[PDB]
């Protein structure tokens, strides 16, 4: 059990595997509500399922951190929480819908 | 940003002191005036950079 | 070989192009165009409505963890109807990559504040409002930074003269520092330096 | 690649505890700082006896602007105005007309020593070596107008400092 | 006249006291302040000459305007100058303070501190070297040495 | 010969076309005159007999090169010739309310102005402006005003086309008129001869006087005319002093004093080697009621409407207020009774 | 320096270090102010043949940015770059 | 360095303040800074070099310390060739 | 068009009236704190003049932005961020009167 994560404000998680499992399952639950053909859902599910499979397969925190390549496992849980919040806000925003409006005629022309 | 001329069209300088002085308020919470002087010292702000 | 010319890294170019397509696919609602510069920099062009959604997507890990707002600024191109081009520079320390998201606005059209997403955009957006005339809606405190307390015009706007419209001096009669119309003793000498001959054929605009 | 400042744990053995207790009660570290200050008291001071002693400077020093001449005595300036063009602060005002001999000389050459940034440009830019920032740094004035130099003033400075300016240019001309 | 001699000697004493003890105020706007600190540094220590930096304007005798004076800062500079007791002397250091320097044509820069406050000695340079600033301070000391307040009082 | 076309928009960097030598510019009126000249863009040549430190306040008033300080001596004509050689206008504001060992009232108000006018006429200066108190008269009790009248006669003699401006007490921040009354608080009660009921005064604002001088320089008709500068309202001395103390929020304790006792007190203060707090001439001039001279043209002729004392009193007298009344607004004190 | 042996010992003991070995003030160790004239080398492009500027023109080799996607006309998830490798504690001094 | 009627020292540019001009006041108790050495006279004083070649090169002396090297045609007998920068004159013998 | 704060001119007029109320009540406090020598009536007249200068605006967004700028200025004045110089700059005391009749402009200078 690591004494400190090393980054101020981030505390060592006593039960990392359980927390990661719960967070990934919740992220998948939120993704389910999102339309099937939305790219966000497909990519996020792909990433989540890989992460959850890795978490379940490996019982050692250090080996899991090496496999995930997301930094210390506490940082991984923090990223999972961030993803969950994004997924929840995504549902409201509905980014998968077509472009709101095309830009003016020469709004991105440079040199002028 | 360059327009292809000999003079830059736009030059924006990102000064490290800008964001640190912006966060000075958050850092100062719960401290006294001397602590505020110390915090100003810690972020190493040169106001030529901040004001540009 | 070719010592003078800058070396080119195609690997980073392909990675940035792939991630740009990734972003365009995930958020087709707001992204209008994504281009990767030949110095390996990625730009995603967004509709003004998508600043908060696209920035929140970028900050949160949909395989992208841009959690640092390098800088926020605007470029005033008077020709365009939306004369102001808001530019966001983000840094992802997890993937050691930086991407740029750009949007447009007019003098009269507000753009949503990103203080919620990043929290470093308070002062940057205040500076954008002070120099350029862009107003950021829902900002915690929008006021002048870097300009005088009574300054009226918005500098950096390509209409504002470099010397301004007012000047400050101390007046003994009123025992006060008093503003006055600018009167330069040596008018700034405008130099026309552009050459009549084209320098870069690659960027030649179509004759139309 | 990365190093840990702090991140050290004190020993809990009775000897180390007693040492730290002595440090707290007997003020050892403050005494160490006092000893450092005393040692500095006994070290030789670094002050130079200005004005009698002057600080080191190199031949590439950028000081008061000066207008040089050829060995003949003809002014080197050929009214190129490129040195005016490269001035970052627009501190040089140049006007020229064909002189009685027919040569391209400057009727007006003014450097505002109050708008100048002493960048060192126009010494690199000027093609004929006419304008040179000389060694002088002690040209403070009691009025603002004294610092708005004129062609006559610049030529007088060049005549005054030509002996040093030529030697410094000789020293650094190969590096340029 | 004996009265003239007494006045001249008392004026000498007062001028010597004022020039020997010149206390600049801790006022530095811009890069020129760093050269001022180097002047305070051991190599050119100004304390040898009696120049001691004192923060309070009321406990200071000289204001050195080191750095660009923006239109925003000018009222504060004038306030600090006014609150400074007299005799008070102003030294303008650097091109930015002298006449605006690199930012002469900026909207936010006062094209010289002479516009806001009277200046006694102008030190050229950008940044002026610490030796140049010391030369300017000694020139101000000589200017004080040349003052004839009591002689003028006697003659008036 | 020395004629310059005006150029610019009237700013600091513009050329007004006015080259002036303001004698006695290191004084209450000189400061405002020089400031008004400099703001237009005029070249101001300042002759100074004092230490250069005292002239430093005028240095920022003009753009680079506009203000030239040249040392001059009133007794020496050659310095006057040097100062006035290249000027198209000369303004004489040299006057001391207290006599000094080296220079008495005769020298400051008669000899000096006469020498200035003669040297200006020789040099070729187009215009000359001279200042003499409105109450100036050859039979007046005060030596100051008597010498003022004699000097006016001599200046008109030397310079026939000379504008002579006769101003009343000029109230301003550096004034010795309002500050003089306010400073009387330190001595306890305010000594007044006859309690001030018998004296009527018409004070003039300093800025109005300076603007009048500048407009007179600009006005072509002003040549060879005597203008009287007076304020909008006439006040009894008692009412005016009471208003001064009210605006200063300082207790007013008027006590009548016999004229001879006041003259003796004035003699006591004359003893001071430094600038006297008050003089017998000061007491006489204060007691003397301001003359009414309808014949002479006034500020209205020059285009300036006189500012009332009520508007500008707070500027002069706020400093005399204590901490309690420092922030009190101007409107709290009602205008004093006016004898009009 | 010119310090006497007693003062040198006192200062060294007070500091806890040998101050004489490393002295802040500068002595004859400094480089001579006058130096032999230099002969600066030329650069790669100083050749009399095969030096056509078209080959070595960097600026003309710049190109307008490539447009990956334009609105106006399974796949594996991708990242901006490969994830950063964790830093390794310094061997010389892991803990200060 | 001639002196103007007003008593001012005319500059090499020929600048002198007319009696009408009011700007002469700036030197009332100060001095007008004029360089006594005039470039035209000194350049005239230099002897004309005689070279036996139709085209000669002037670098101003000192090589890289002088001025850009220029080649002067000396064919015309009537007029000496004059360096655009240096101002030195050359002519073919005879 | 997207409204800044008001969808129609009447709402912007309401906001403008609120801002005018705020300035009108603040004026005496400004005279007291800044130790200004102007009367309260004079400052309120200056406030009316500043409001009247932009009385020609007919677009709701421009009016809303003007109200925002006025609120920022009011915040500056309510605090002591603006000095007496800034407050008195609205009264152009130092500047000399500029004639507007054709003949005076013709006499004074070449300016149109
Ligand atoms: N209410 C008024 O102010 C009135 C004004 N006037 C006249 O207008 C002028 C107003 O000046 P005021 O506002 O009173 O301020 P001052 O009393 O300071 O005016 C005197 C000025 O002249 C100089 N001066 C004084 N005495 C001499 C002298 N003997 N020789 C040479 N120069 C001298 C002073 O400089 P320094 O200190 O160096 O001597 C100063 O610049 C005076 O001439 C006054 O008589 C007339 C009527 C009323
Ligand atoms: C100390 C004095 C300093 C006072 C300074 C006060 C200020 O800054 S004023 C800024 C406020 N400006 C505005 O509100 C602009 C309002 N613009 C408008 O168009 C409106 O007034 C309308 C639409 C014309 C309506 O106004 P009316 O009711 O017709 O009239
Ligand atoms: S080098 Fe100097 S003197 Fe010669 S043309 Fe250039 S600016 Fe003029
Ligand atoms: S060194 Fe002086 S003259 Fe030369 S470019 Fe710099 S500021 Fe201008
Ligand atoms: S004069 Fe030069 S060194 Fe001094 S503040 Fe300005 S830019 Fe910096």
């Amino acid at each position: 059990l690591k004494k400190t994560t090393g980054l101020v404000g981030l505390a060592v998680c006593e039960t990392p595997h359980e927390r990661l499992k719960i967070l990934y399952t919740k992220i998948l639950d939120v993704l389910g509500q999102i339309p099937k053909n939305a790219a966000y859902r497909k990519y996020t599910e792909q990433i989540t399922n890989e992460k959850l499979g890795m978490v379940k397969a490996e019982p050692d925190v250090k080996k899991l951190e090496e496999q995930l390549q997301g930094g210390q496992i506490e940082e991984v849980i923090l990223q999972a929480e961030n993803e969950l919040s994004l997924a929840r806000k995504m549902l409201r925003w509905k980014p998968w819908e077509p472009l709101v409006e095309e830009p003016p005629a020469n709004q991105w022309k440079w040199p002028i | 940003v360059s327009d292809g001329s000999s003079r830059p069209y736009r030059c924006k300088i990102k000064a490290p002191g800008f964001a640190h002085l912006a966060g000075l308020d958050k850092m100062s919470k719960g401290h006294m005036l001397a602590d505020v002087v110390a915090i100003i010292g810690t972020q190493d702000i040169v106001f030529g950079e901040v004001d540009r | 070989t070719r010592p003078t010319i800058r070396p080119r890294n195609d690997v980073v170019h392909k990675q940035l192009s792939a991630f740009g397509q990734y972003v365009a696919e995930i958020l087709p609602k707001y992204v209008q165009q994504v281009q990767v510069s030949c110095f390996n920099e990625l730009e995603i062009f967004i509709h003004p409505d998508g600043v908060i959604p696209v920035l929140t997507f970028l900050r949160d890990h949909t395989n992208a963890q841009f959690k640092s707002l390098a800088d926020l600024t605007a470029v005033d191109v008077p020709t365009r109807q939306n004369r102001f081009e808001i530019v966001y520079n983000l840094l992802s320390l997890r993937f050691n990559s930086r991407i740029r998201v750009k949007t447009y606005t007019d003098e009269l059209t507000p753009i949503e504040s990103s203080v919620t997403v990043y929290k470093a955009a308070n002062w940057y957006e205040r500076e954008i409002w002070d120099m350029f005339g862009v107003f950021f809606a829902n900002h915690p405190d929008l006021r002048r930074i870097l300009t005088d307390y009574g300054f009226e015009g918005h500098p950096f706007r390509k209409d504002f003269p470099l010397s301004g419209y007012v000047e400050l001096r101390y007046d003994d009669e009123v025992k006060r520092v008093v503003a006055e119309p600018v009167e330069l003793a040596q008018e700034f000498r405008k130099f026309d330096l552009n050459s009549p001959w084209e320098a870069f054929p690659a960027y030649r605009q179509p004759p139309e | 690649t990365y190093k840990f400042v702090n991140m050290r744990e004190p020993s809990m053995d009775m000897k180390s505890v007693t040492d730290r207790a002595a440090q707290t009660l007997l003020w050892t570290e403050l005494v160490r700082g006092l000893g450092m200050t005393l040692s500095y008291l006994f070290r030789e001071p670094a002050t130079i006896n200005y004005p009698f002693e002057k600080g080191p400077l190199s031949p590439r020093f950028r000081g008061e602007h000066a207008l040089r001449r050829y060995p003949s005595g003809e002014e080197r300036c050929i009214a190129c105005k490129l040195c005016e063009a490269v001035c970052p602060a627009q501190a040089i005002t140049i006007e020229a007309e064909p002189r009685a001999d027919g040569s391209r000389r400057t009727t007006r050459y003014d450097i505002d020593m109050t708008k100048c940034i002493y960048c060192g440009f126009c010494q690199e830019a000027c093609p004929v070596d006419a304008i040179v920032e000389g060694p002088n740094f002690e040209f403070s004035t009691e009025t603002h107008e004294e610092l708005l130099y004129n062609k006559e003033k610049l030529l007088n400075n060049g005549d005054k400092w030509e002996a040093e300016i030529a030697a410094n240019i000789q020293a650094d001309y190969l590096y340029r | 006249s004996r009265g003239e001699y007494v006045v001249a000697k008392l004026d000498d004493l007062v001028n010597w006291a004022r020039r020997s003890s010149l206390w600049p105020m801790t006022f530095g706007l811009a890069c020129c302040a760093v050269e001022m600190m180097h002047m305070a540094a051991p190599r050119y220590d100004m304390d040898r000459f009696g120049v001691v930096f004192r923060a309070s304007p009321r406990q200071s005798d000289v204001m050195i305007v080191a750095g660009t004076l923006t239109n925003k800062m000018a009222p504060a500079l004038r306030k600090v100058y006014d609150q400074m007791p007299e005799p008070r002397y102003v030294v303008s250091m650097g091109s930015c303070a002298n006449g605006g320097g690199y930012y002469h044509y900026s909207y936010s820069v006062v094209r010289g501190c002479d516009r806001i406050v009277p200046v006694d000695i102008y030190v050229p340079g950008c940044p002026p070297t610490a030796e140049a600033l010391l030369y300017g301070i000694l020139q101000l000391q000589r200017k004080i040495k040349r003052e004839k307040r009591l002689r003028i009082w006697y003659r008036r | 010969h020395h004629a310059l076309i005006p150029h610019g928009k009237g700013g600091r960097s513009s050329v007004s076309g006015i080259v002036a030598t303001v004698f006695g510019a290191t004084g209450f009126l000189g400061r405002y005159v020089v400031n008004h000249l400099g703001r237009m863009g005029s070249q101001v040549i300042v002759p100074y007999r004092c230490e250069p430190y005292d002239t430093m306040h005028l240095r920022p008033m003009g753009d680079l090169g506009q203000i030239i300080f040249m040392e001059w001596n009133g007794k020496d004509k050659d310095s006057i010739r040097k100062v006035v050689e290249h000027s198209n206008v000369v303004i004489n504001l040299v006057g001391r309310e207290w006599e000094t060992k080296n220079f008495d009232f005769e020298d400051v108000f008669v000899k000096i102005p006469h020498a200035i006018a003669q040297v200006s006429k020789e040099a070729g200066v187009e215009k000359l402006i001279h200042i003499s108190h409105l109450n100036a008269d050859i039979k007046s009790p005060s030596r100051y005003l008597r010498s003022k009248a004699v000097g006016e006669k001599e200046v008109r003699a030397a310079f026939p086309e000379a504008t002579i401006i006769k101003p009343s007490d000029i109230f301003g921040r550096e004034d010795r008129f309002l500050n003089y009354f306010a400073s009387m608080r330190w001595f306890g009660g305010v000594p007044l001869i006859s309690l001030g009921k018998e004296t009527v005064k018409q004070p003039v604002y300093i800025v109005d006087v300076s603007k009048g001088i500048i407009n007179a320089i600009k006005d072509p008709d002003a040549k060879g005319k005597t203008f009287a500068f007076v304020g909008p309202n006439r006040y009894l001395l008692f009412d005016l002093v009471q208003y001064i103390f009210a605006v200063a929020y300082r207790p007013f304790l008027p006590y009548p004093l016999p004229h001879f006792a006041y003259r003796w007190v004035g003699r006591l203060f004359e003893v001071s080697p430094f600038e006297p707090w008050t003089t017998r001439d000061k007491v006489e001039r204060v007691h003397m009621s301001d003359m009414t001279l309808p014949h002479l043209p006034g500020l209205e002729d020059l285009g300036i409407q006189a500012t009332p004392l009520e508007l500008k009193a707070i500027e002069v007298l706020r400093r005399h207020r204590t901490y309690r009344w420092l922030t009190s607004e101007m409107e709290d004190v009602k205008p004093a009774k006016t004898v009009n | 320096a010119s310090a006497t042996r007693v003062i040198q010992l006192l200062r060294n003991w007070a500091s806890g270090r040998d101050l004489q070995a490393k002295l802040q003030l500068r002595y004859q160790e400094i480089s001579k102010r006058t130096q032999p004239p230099p002969k600066l080398p030329v650069g790669p492009s100083h050749k009399l043949s095969n030096n056509y500027y078209c080959t070595r023109d960097g600026r003309r080799e710049a190109m307008p940015p490539s447009i990956v996607m334009s609105s106006q006309k399974e796949k594996k998830a991708v990242t901006p770059a490969p994830p950063i490798k964790r830093w390794e504690l310094s061997k010389d001094q892991p803990y200060l | 360095v001639r002196t103007s009627p007003t008593g001012e020292k005319v500059t090499h540019t020929g600048q002198a303040y007319d009696d009408g001009d009011y700007r002469r006041v700036r030197f009332s108790d100060r001095q007008k800074e004029v360089n006594e050495n005039f470039a035209i006279d000194l350049i005239a004083e230099q002897p004309v070099s005689e070279v036996g070649s139709r085209v000669i090169s002037c670098d101003g002396g000192g090589g890289a310390l002088g001025h850009p090297r220029v080649y002067i045609n000396l064919d015309k007998e009537t007029k000496t060739g004059t360096c655009g920068y240096c101002g030195l004159q050359f002519r073919q013998p005879h | 068009v997207k409204p800044i704060f008001s969808r129609d001119m009447n709402e912007a007029k309401r906001r403008v009236r609120e801002l005018y109320r705020a300035w009108y009540r603040e004026v005496p406090n400004t005279v007291h704190l800044f130790q200004l020598d102007i009367s309260v009536k004079q400052g309120r007249d200056k406030v009316r003049e500043m409001f009247m200068k932009n009385a020609h605006v007919t677009d709701p967004r421009v009016v809303d932005l003007l109200v925002i700028k006025g609120k920022m200025e009011l915040e500056e004045t309510i605090n002591v961020w603006k000095q007496r110089t800034h407050i008195m700059r609205f009264f152009h005391e130092t500047e000399a009167p500029r004639p507007t009749d054709f003949l005076s402009k013709f006499y004074v200078g070449h300016d149109p």
